[PDB]
C-alpha cells in the first residue's frame, strides 16, 4: 500500500528532523564552549597579572619591616 | 579672523512681516589685492526659495556701513522652523565674487519681543573637503561566532564647536536594522584620540556574509544633538578599504587585522546603508 | 536491496546516537564539576578582593 | 491509469527516505566530531580552571603574609 | 523488526536531545559564571596593582 | 506584539510569605538574529530594595518553560502598597542583555484567597523620549486686566490605556497656589484634538509679571486617577519657547499670539513650579 | 607497455540485463614464457561482488581472439550507480596469475540506446596498501614543569573484525616503552560489541622534559576474547622513530605546552609497528 510506505517515509523524516535538532544542539554546544574558552583565557590572564602584582606587593611589604 | 557683523532683527506683528537689519561689519579680512576688500552683504531666509536680498556695494573698505533693512513676508507660526543666513561677499570686476564670510541665526532662539541688535563673528563659508581617519582592528572566529572590534585610535578629525570632544560609537546593523549600540569613552580636547578598547559581538557563521558594521565617530555637544564628525561601514555592500579589511578579516580567522579608514560624510553613508 | 542499505544506515545511526549519549553524559558531568570549581574560584576571588582592598586601605592610611 | 505513477511514487518516496537516512548519517557524524572537540576543549578549560584556582590559593597565602607584615607595621 | 529499529533509534535520539538540552542550559549558566569571574578577575588585578603602588610608596618611605 | 506570560501567584499565611509562580511565556518576539531569543525572567517586588530574583536561561526558544517559583518574606498588611513587576529578558553573550518585555500587577487588586494563574500580555519596557505638542494663543490687556487663553489645538500626544481621550486643563497659579481651575471639552479617540476654546482670567497690571500659567493636557481614565499626558508653564520663571511666548505677549497688548509648545514630563514641571 | 582492448556493450531493456562483449585484446607484453603469453580475461561489475566471469584460456598468443559474450542480471535504474570492470589476466601454471591490465567504464557515461563498441588502452591496476584495520583518536597534553603526560583515549572507528561470526570487543592498552623495555602498562575499559568504541578515559604518566625526546608511547588497540589470548587488532607509536602524523602530533604536543591536542591516527599491522621499533 502507498499509505504504508508513505507513513514509513513520514516517520523517517521525523527521525531526520529530530537528529537535525540534536545536530544543531551539538554545534551550539561546541560554539558556546569555545567562546567560554576564550573568556576563560582572559580570566587566566587577569589572574596571572594579579599573581605578579601580589608577589611584588608582598615582596615590598616583607622588605619594609627589615 | 574672518570678522564681525552688527545686525538688527525685529518682527512686525501688525503688518505680518520680518525686519532684518544690516548696520555695519567690522574687522574684515583683506581678501583681494591692493590692501582692502569691496564688501556687500547678501541676506536670506534659511529656507526661502525666493530671491535673496543684497545690500549696496562699498568700494575699498574693511569696515563698511550699509544701513539697509530687508523685509520677509513670513508668518510667526511658521518662522520657528526657519533659520536666517547672513553672508558677506567681496566684489570683483572680472571674476566670481568670492564670499568673505557668512553666519546663521536660528529663528527659534530669537526673542522677537525686543528689538535685536548684536555683533556676531563670521564663520568659514565653504569647505573643499567632504572628516578624519580612524584605525581599528577586526577579528572574527566562525566556530565561536565572535566578532571582535577593537577601536585602536583616530587622527585628523575636524574641530567641532574649545577644540573637540571625540568619541566612537559602534553600530551592528543587519537588514537595515540596528541591533546593538556600543560606545567608547570620551577623550577630552584632542584631534587624535587613543582608545584601544575591545568590543565583541555575536555573529553566527550563517550570517557573517550578511552583516554590516557601522563605526561612527562623533563629537559631544553639551546642548543639542551631538554633531557627527564622521562614519564608515564594513561588511556587506562595503566599498574600497572597508571591503578590503572585511575580506581580509574573513580570510584570516582567529586573527586580528588592524587597519586605517577615512571617515565619510554622514549623508552618503546613511544613503548607502539603505 | 535498497531497504537493506536503509536499515544498515538506521543501525549505524542508532549506534552513533548511543555514542552521542555517552559523550553527552560525560560532558554533563565535567560541566557540573567545572561549575562547582568556578563557584569556589569566585568565592576565593571575593575573599582576596576583600583582603587586597583592606590592605591597600590601611597602606594608604599609613602615609605619613 | 495512475497505476504506473503510483509505483513510481512508491519508488520515489523510498528514495527520499534513503537519502534522508544518508543525511542522518552525515549529521550524526558531524555531531560526533563536534562533540569530541567540545570534550577536548572542556578538558583544556578544566585544567586551566584548576591552575587558576591554585593561583587564587597562592594569592591568598601571599596576601595573608602581607597582611601579617602590615599588622607588624601597625 | 523494521519499525522497531526506527522506534528504538527515535527514542535514543529524543533522549540524547533532552540530555544535550540540559547540558546546553548548563553551559549557559557556565557562561554567566565565567562573565562574572571575568569582571571579578579584572577588578582584582586592578586593585592588586593599586596595592602594589601603595606598597611601593610605603617601602620607599619607611625603609 | 511583545508577547504573553503565564504566571502564578499565591500567599502562604502560615509561614508569612509570598509565592510568585513563573510557569511559561508564549509568543515572544525574535529580538536577536538567528531567528530566536534566549529568554530568562527577572521577577521582583515593585518596592523591594532587595536582590531581585531571576529564572534559569533557556537557549533559543520563543516559548520557554521555566517552572520556577520565588518567595518574598512580606507581611499581608504592608503588601497593599506594593506592586509586582515581572520582566522578561533576552540573554546576549557579548552585549548588554536587552529586556524583551515587562508587566506589573498591583497587589491591592489581587485576591490571595484563590491560587492565581493567568496569561498576561507584556508591555513596552523602556521609552527613550520623555509627550506631545500643543498650540494655543495668548492675549493680555493691561488696562482691562484680562488674560485670554484660547486653547487652539494639539498634536502627537502619546496613546494612553482604545486609543486616547485627550483634554486640556488650564491652571492659573500664583505664589505656588492654584487660583482658578478651568478645563476644556473631551475629543474622543484622537491623538490630534482640535478645540479652539477661549478662556479668560483676571490679571491686574500690578501682578502680570508675577503670575504663572500652567496648561496641562490629560487623558481621561474611566477607573482610577486620570493619567497625565503632559504639561507646560508660561510666565514667571518660564523657560525657552514658553518665556518667548510670554514676553511676546507682554510686548504685544490687545493682540493674540498663537504658538506651539512641547509638553514636558509631569515630574519636572511640578518640580520647577516650586 | 600499454596494450589495447576491444569491447562491446549493450543493454537489454526487455530482460533488464547488460550485454558485455569480449572481442580481442591487442599489443600484449612479452610475459609468461619468453616470447608469447597465455592471456585469460576476467570481467566483473565493480560495485557488486558477484561471482567473477573469466574467458577461455588462449595458449601462446600476444594477439588473442576471444569472441565471447556475457550477461549481467542488472536493473536499469540501479545501473546508474554501477561501473563495468574488464581485467586482462595472464596465466601461469606454477605461478601466481599476474594481472596484465584492467580498465573500467562508468555506466553513467554509456548510451545504451545505441549499441556501444570501443577500443580502450589498458592501464596499470591499482594496489591496496592493506585491509582496513581502523583509526583511533586521542589527545596529548604535556606540561614540562610538573613532568605529567596526560593521554586521553577518546575513541576508535572502523576496526577490523576479530572474533569469528561477531564484530569486535575492543579495548586500548597504552605501553610506555624505552630502550626496547616495557615500563608502564595502562589499559582502558572493555566496550562490548562495537566497531566504534567510545572511551573518553584520561591517563597520566611521569615524563621529565629532559627525557621527552627519548621516550616512546605505544597505543595498542586489541580485541577481547572470552577464552584464550586476546588477539591484537592494531597499534601505533609516537615519540622516537615516529613518522608522519605521529611525529606531527608529538611536535604539536611539544609546541603546545599546558594544552591538549586531539588527533586521529591510522592503525598499522602489529608486525610492522613492532618492526619500526628499534
Ligand atoms: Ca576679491
Ligand atoms: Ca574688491
Ligand atoms: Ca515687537
Ligand atoms: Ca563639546
Ligand atoms: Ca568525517
Ligand atoms: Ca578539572
Ligand atoms: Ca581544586
Ligand atoms: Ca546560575
Ligand atoms: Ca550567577
Ligand atoms: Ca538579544
Ligand atoms: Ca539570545
Ligand atoms: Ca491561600
Ligand atoms: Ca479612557
Ligand atoms: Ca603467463
Ligand atoms: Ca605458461
Ligand atoms: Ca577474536
Ligand atoms: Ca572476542
Amino acid at each position: 500500500a502507498l499509505s504504508e510506505i508513505e507513513t514509513r517515509h513520514s516517520e523517517i523524516i521525523k527521525l531526520e528532523n529530530s537528529i537535525r535538532e540534536l545536530h544543531d544542539m551539538f554545534m551550539d554546544m561546541a560554539m558556546l564552549v569555545e567562546s567560554q574558552g576564550e573568556m576563560i583565557d582572559r580570566i587566566e590572564y587577569n589572574v596571572e597579572h594579579a599573581v605578579d602584582y601580589v608577589e611584588r606587593a608582598v615582596s615590598d611589604t616583607k622588605k619594609a619591616v627589615k | 579672523k574672518l570678522g564681525k557683523l552688527q545686525y538688527s532683527l525685529d518682527y512686525d506683528f501688525q503688518n505680518n512681516q520680518l525686519l532684518v537689519g544690516i548696520i555695519q561689519a567690522a574687522e574684515l579680512p583683506a581678501l583681494d589685492m591692493g590692501g582692502t576688500s569691496d564688501p556687500y552683504v547678501k541676506v536670506f531666509l534659511l529656507p526661502d526659495k525666493k530671491k535673496k536680498f543684497e545690500t549696496k556695494v562699498h568700494r575699498k573698505t574693511l569696515n563698511p556701513v550699509f544701513n539697509e533693512q530687508f523685509t520677509f513676508k513670513v508668518p510667526y507660526s511658521e518662522l520657528g522652523g526657519k533659520t536666517l543666513v547672513m553672508a558677506v561677499y567681496d566684489f570683483d570686476r572680472f571674476s566670481k565674487h568670492d564670499i568673505i564670510g557668512e553666519f546663521k541665526v536660528p529663528m527659534n532662539t530669537v526673542d522677537f519681543g525686543h528689538v535685536t541688535e548684536e555683533w556676531r563673528d563670521l564663520q568659514s563659508a565653504e569647505k573643499e573637503e567632504q572628516l578624519g581617519d580612524i584605525c581599528f582592528s577586526l577579528r572574527y572566529v566562525p566556530t565561536a561566532g565572535k566578532l571582535t572590534v577593537v577601536i585602536l585610535e583616530a587622527k585628523n578629525l575636524k574641530k567641532m564647536d574649545g577644540l573637540s570632544d571625540p568619541y566612537v560609537k559602534i553600530h551592528l546593523m543587519q537588514n537595515g536594522k540596528r541591533l546593538k549600540k556600543k560606545k567608547t569613552t570620551i577623550k577630552k580636547n584632542t584631534l587624535n584620540p587613543y582608545y584601544n578598547e575591545s568590543f565583541s559581538f555575536e555573529v553566527p557563521f550563517e550570517q557573517i556574509q550578511k552583516v554590516q558594521v557601522v563605526v561612527t565617530v562623533l563629537d559631544y555637544d553639551k546642548i543639542g544633538k551631538n554633531d557627527a564628525i564622521g562614519k564608515v561601514f564594513v561588511g556587506y555592500n562595503s566599498t574600497g578599504a572597508e571591503l578590503r579589511h572585511w575580506s581580509d578579516m574573513l580570510a584570516n580567522p582567529r586573527r586580528p587585522i588592524a587597519q586605517w579608514h577615512t571617515l565619510q560624510v554622514e549623508e552618503e553613508v546613511d544613503a548607502m546603508l539603505a | 536491496a535498497r531497504e537493506n542499505e536503509m536499515d544498515e544506515n538506521l543501525e549505524q545511526v542508532s549506534g552513533i546516537i548511543g555514542n552521542l549519549r555517552h559523550m553527552a553524559l560525560d560532558m554533563g558531568n565535567e560541566i557540573d564539576t567545572q561549575n562547582r570549581q568556578i563557584d569556589r574560584i569566585m568565592e576565593k576571588a571575593d575573599s582576596n578582593k576583600t583582603r587586597i582592598d583592606e590592605a591597600n586601605q590601611r597602606a594608604t592610611k599609613m602615609l605619613g | 491509469n495512475e497505476l504506473e505513477e503510483m509505483q513510481r511514487r512508491a519508488d520515489q518516496l523510498a528514495d527520499e527516505s534513503l537519502e534522508s537516512t544518508r543525511r542522518m548519517l552525515q549529521l550524526v557524524e558531524e555531531s560526533k566530531d563536534a562533540g569530541i572537540r567540545t570534550l577536548v576543549m572542556l578538558d583544556e578549560q578544566g585544567e586551566q580552571l584548576d591552575r587558576v584556582e591554585e593561583g587564587m590559593n597562592h594569592i591568598n597565602q601571599d596576601m595573608k603574609e602581607a597582611e601579617k607584615n602590615l599588622k607588624d607595621l601597625g | 523488526g523494521s519499525n522497531r529499529r526506527l522506534q528504538q533509534t527515535q527514542a535514543q535520539v529524543d533522549e540524547v536531545v533532552d540530555i544535550m538540552r540540559v547540558n546546553v542550559d548548563k553551559v549557559l549558566e557556565r557562561d554567566q559564571k565565567l562573565s562574572e569571574l571575568d569582571d571579578r578577575a579584572d577588578a582584582l588585578q586592578a586593585g592588586a596593582s593599586q596595592f602594589e603602588t601603595s606598597a611601593a610608596k610605603l617601602k620607599r618611605k619607611y625603609w
